[PDB]
């Protein structure tokens, strides 16, 4: 019976934690990308 | 970065730990280095490091002066900073009765306790700088001085 | 003058003393042999073993791998010398 | 023992409970309460709570779970503290000892047998300063008498 | 000017190897005399023992 | 039966490591990130 | 050569007042070695105490 508690406790953070694990994946990928355009200009200004 | 000072600290610490040929840097060498020269955080940066969890080989683990620059950065972005109020309630929860009568034997228990753990010498020296009588301190004190590097 | 060009980086015995005392606490002057290597040739300015070695084939190390430095510091000062004439 | 049961348990789960007064059996009431474990697994008392076997083996490795963040970041504070000092005093003992001894050293043996011959006319060094060394002697046996 | 410009060469170059290296053998004697110190300091440490 | 939900929640633990998949994606292109620093830094000694 | 040796002579004044400073530290290291020999006595006199 705490096992159900759990799970009905553990439900609700599946849910919180989907929420917040899709939003550390579009952090990272905002992240990524900006360092991403940060070394392109870099070496390209630094190869001219 | 800075000016070349800083450039001018990693090379005097690059002629410093010039053992067994100055140019060749062991990882565990550089991280004794940037840790000793103002960085705290060295425990899980061994994979944001060197990307490979590989630390079978000892005497050959390649690391160079030239990309080793970039490594501080990206390091000395302070990517955690702690402060001592969690710290000291850690602590006061770990205390027992809000003054610490004597706190040696459970302070070596609790460090024996993590999984993480390296050394023991250390654990008999912190006895030095002020750690002298039965756990006499209440943790400030030792606080104060380790949050003073 | 040409005995002054050959004094240059050097110092009295005091200096000596006081750094081989510092460098071992005990300030026994049991420098191990192997130990005595390893604090001499491995770090600092980098130089050959083989020719640390003069410190050895010639200058008296005491036995069991440890090595004196009181008499060692009076052989390299005037106090005192290996041989007469 | 209440004292004891307060010491290694409620330090988990402390805080979401009103604190500070003190009372023997209402104390232990709102800590069970915050437990809200069964009544089946122990019995109430006045001095001590009697539990049975099974209660202590999932209650300790909590603390393990939540204190773990908190001995992180002290024990990397206490690393970088011993690197820095350690690091110091090393390197200014190495500098020191190593720079100074090797040119006294290098200096004494390139020229042991440089100027063999000259340095080996210093007998009557010993004969000449005999007279300044006995003074001195004299001086200091003075002042130890 | 160029005898007098290396005279000072030769004069502050050898001044300051030897009053640099008298200093930093000095803090290490410094260091050595508390350490001296300190063992006497356990000495009364133990005569009160 | 509730353990075969709790195995359904499991699968909801695959779709978070997918999630975790995303960044360590994104853990490979922080890493090419880093290596194009490097070479950043030796293209910039070159410079000076 | 004129302005060579100009310029290598005000680097020989600089370092002439990097020479003072040396000079500086020395005064500091020898009041510093008396200060601690107080500081030695106060903490014999607190252990007969």
């Amino acid at each position: 019976s705490n096992l159900e508690k759990k799970q009905k406790k553990f439900d609700q953070m599946l849910a919180e934690e989907k929420n917040i694990s899709s939003k550390y994946a579009d952090e990272r990928d905002r992240a990524e990308a900006e360092a991403r355009e940060k070394e392109t200009k870099a070496l390209s200004l630094a190869r001219a | 970065d800075f000016s070349e000072e800083q450039t001018a600290e990693f090379k005097e610490a690059f002629q410093l730990f010039d053992r067994t040929g100055d140019g060749k840097i062991l990882y565990s060498q550089c991280g004794d280095v940037m840790r000793a020269l103002g960085q705290n955080p060295t425990n899980a940066e061994v994979m944001k490091v060197l990307g490979n969890p590989k630390s079978d080989e000892m005497n050959l683990k390649t690391l160079k002066f030239e990309q080793f620059l970039p490594m501080m950065q990206t390091i000395a972005k302070n990517k955690d900073q702690g402060c001592f109020e969690d710290y000291v309630e850690g602590l006061r929860v770990f205390d027992k009765e809000g003054n610490g009568t004597v706190m040696g034997a459970e302070i070596r228990h609790v460090l024996v306790t993590l999984g993480e753990k390296m050394t023991e010498e250390e654990v008999e020296q912190l006895v030095a700088g002020h750690e002298d009588s039965n756990g006499c301190i209440n943790y400030e004190e030792l606080v104060r001085m380790v949050l003073s590097g | 003058t040409m005995f002054g060009e050959k004094l240059n980086g050097t110092d009295p015995e005091d200096v000596i003393r006081n750094a081989f005392a510092c460098f071992d606490e005990e300030a026994s002057g049991f420098i191990h042999e192997d130990h005595l290597r390893e604090l001499l040739t491995t770090m600092g300015d980098r130089f050959t073993d083989e020719e640390v070695d003069e410190m050895y084939r010639e200058a008296p190390i005491d036995k069991k791998g440890n090595f004196n430095y009181v008499e060692f510091t009076r052989i390299l000062k005037h106090g005192a010398k290996d041989k007469d004439d | 023992v209440f004292q004891e049961f307060r010491q290694r348990y409620e330090i988990l789960a402390a805080n979401a409970i009103p604190k500070g007064f003190m009372d023997g059996k209402q104390a232990c009431i709102l800590m069970i309460k915050a437990l809200e474990l069964d009544p089946n697994l122990y019995r109430i008392g006045q001095s001590k709570i009697f539990f049975r076997t099974g209660v202590l083996a999932h209650l300790e490795e909590e603390r393990d779970l939540k204190i773990t963040d908190v001995i992180i970041a002290f024990q990397a504070q206490c690393r970088g503290y011993l690197a820095r000092k350690a690091f110091a005093k090393r390197q200014q003992q190495l500098t020191a000892m190593k720079v100074i001894q090797r040119n006294c050293a290098a200096y004494l043996k390139l020229r042991n047998w440089q100027w063999w011959r000259l340095f080996t006319k210093v007998k009557p060094l010993l004969q000449v300063t005999r007279q300044e060394e006995e003074m001195q002697a004299k001086d200091e046996e003075l002042q130890r008498t | 000017q160029v005898e007098e410009m290396k005279t000072q060469l030769e004069e502050l170059e050898d001044e300051l190897q030897a009053a640099e290296d008298a200093k930093l053998r000095l803090e290490v004697n410094m260091q050595a005399m508390k350490s001296q110190f300190e063992r006497d300091l356990q000495a009364r440490d133990e005569q009160n023992e």
